[PDB]
């Protein structure tokens, strides 16, 4: 019944957004809540944010 | 056309019902649609066409 | 009520420097310092590369023969290329190279406002004797982070599919840290110093950044329905032939509303419109319930 | 590369000695720096 | 009747038909989002009975 088939292959690029699940190797799960600016990030005396 | 009415009627039939028959009626419609053709009348109906 | 000012700006590298402020009253080093850190990290002019059209590449997911780098890797490398411009808000550069060897950031053609801070910066390598890559690197200026995904809304024919959009990295600032030490000026009870040690890519001077930061900071204190829609559509929405469209645009007809006002007589009097074109226009207009010599009286409202 | 100034205010005050003022437009992360720096200055000096 | 992969699609603008080649298949390297026509397909249905 099928005369011809056209297969298109899409490449989608997604980075990260709230709702994604992240975890360490230790069984500690989690879901990204908000994406915070580098400005509001806790930083050490060296000035390097976290 | 069949608008808010059973079936629809041939131009000659519409002529019998109007007592003024034939080519005459065919003209009215042509000038009728024309009046509906230009905008401010036709803009409401225009969006219905996708 | 002593106001601060700057003192010795110590440049230890092309990368980073320590800017300092002497006259600071009680506790003000922190109040000024952190607030300055914020604006410094967040809002600053940047020139990060946006659009890149490469040689034989339709998409960033292919590999070009003769280069061990994937195209996406090359874009990601370009995004990390630091350049500074002067008079131009957006400049387009041209990169060209061939033969076996690394292609650095100094291999691009030098323009008037182009300044390459890292000439040694690696865009991509070259693995074969005869293999060559040309590309247009479109570099524009902006503030903050503008990802490639939000870049498409306006659209408006980005059709040159060979053009790959990249995420905007606009910001000179990498790391900013401020330390307040007690600063003893000759005579005064007790005052503080502000040592702001910042990190940059070299594309912005310390005095410049530190200046604009407080410039913006103070700058915030400054307050502390009839007719057819179809008539305003561009003529391109009529989907005419290139010739007819160009002719109409040449006759100051840019929208449908402009076209429906013209008559057959007037249009035939134009230097470039024949009977075929007029037939086409009448056909496409009639196909959408429009025509020539239409009056709408009131062109235009606002 | 022009900037953003606020455009919507509405000082809603209770009684006389008390006040609650608000500002709608404001660039990301500017609200905290402004709020905090003004708070530090308001309280300490 | 037999279905067609042809680029001729009832009721679409040039913006829609732009991303398709003469045959009706989307070009390689063309970035797309939801709603863009990847492959034009048309199937016969006669006498719509309006």
């Amino acid at each position: 019944g099928v005369l011809k088939i056209v297969k298109v292959y899409l490449a989608v690029k997604r980075r990260i957004q709230p709702g994604d699940k992240m975890a360490g190797r230790h069984g500690n799960k989690g879901v990204i809540s908000k994406i915070n600016p580098i400005e509001d990030m806790p930083y050490d005396e060296n000035g390097t944010p976290v | 056309f069949g608008i808010d009415m059973n079936t629809d009627y041939t131009l000659e039939e519409v002529g019998k019902q109007f007592d003024v028959t034939r080519e005459r009626i065919r003209q009215i419609e042509a000038k009728a649609l024309r009046k509906l053709r230009h905008p401010s009348r036709s803009e409401v109906l225009r969006s219905f066409l996708d | 009520f002593l106001k601060p000012r700057l003192v010795d700006i110590e440049q230890v590298s092309s990368t980073h420097a320590k800017v300092t402020l002497e006259p600071l009253e009680r506790g003000f080093g922190h109040t000024l310092g952190n607030a300055l850190r914020r604006i410094l990290l967040s809002s600053m002019p940047g020139c990060a590369v946006t659009e890149v059209e490469i040689d034989g590449v339709l998409h960033e997911y292919s590999t070009k023969e003769g280069v061990q780098e994937d195209i996406l890797e090359i874009l990601l490398n370009l995004k990390g290329l630091a350049v500074r411009v002067q008079g131009k808000d957006e400049v387009i550069l041209t990169l060209n190279k061939s033969g076996i060897g690394p292609v650095t950031a100094a291999d691009i053609t030098h323009d008037g406002d182009v300044e390459i801070v890292k000439p040694q910066h690696v865009i991509c390598h070259l693995t074969d004797e005869n293999a060559s890559i040309s590309m247009r690197i479109k570099v524009q200026r902006g503030r903050g982070y503008v990802p490639a995904s939000t870049r498409i809304h306006s659209e408006e024919d980005e059709r040159p599919i060979g053009r790959l959009l990249v995420d905007a990295c606009y910001s000179p600032v990498e790391r900013i840290a401020y330390n307040v030490e007690a600063a003893r000026v000759e005579q005064r009870t007790d005052l503080d110093k502000l040592v702001i040690e910042m990190e940059t890519n070299g594309t912005i001077d310390p005095e410049e950044a530190i200046r604009r930061a407080a410039t913006i900071l103070a700058e915030q204190l400054e307050a502390f329905p009839e007719f057819d829609p179809i008539l305003l559509r561009p003529v391109d929405d009529l989907e005419l032939t290139v010739r007819s469209a160009n002719c109409l645009k040449a006759e100051a007809i840019h929208y449908i509303g402009d076209l429906v006002q013209r008559t057959e007589v007037e249009l035939l009097k134009t230097p470039n419109l024949g009977k075929k074109s007029l037939t086409e226009i009448k056909d496409v207009l009639a196909s959408r319930g429009l025509s020539l010599g239409m009056r709408l009286e009131n062109w235009p409202p606002a | 590369t022009e900037f953003l100034k606020p455009r919507l205010v509405d000082i809603e005050q209770v009684s006389s000695t008390h006040a609650k003022v608000t500002l709608e437009p404001l660039e990301r992360g500017f609200g905290h720096t402004l709020g905090n720096a003004l708070r530090r200055i308001l309280l300490s000096s | 009747g037999p279905e067609e992969i042809t680029a001729d699609i009832p009721n679409v603008g040039e913006a829609a038909l732009s991303k398709l080649d003469e045959s009706g298949i989307v070009y390689i390297g063309a970035e797309v989002t939801g709603g863009d026509i990847l492959v034009g397909k048309v199937t016969p249905k006669g006498e719509t009975q309006l």
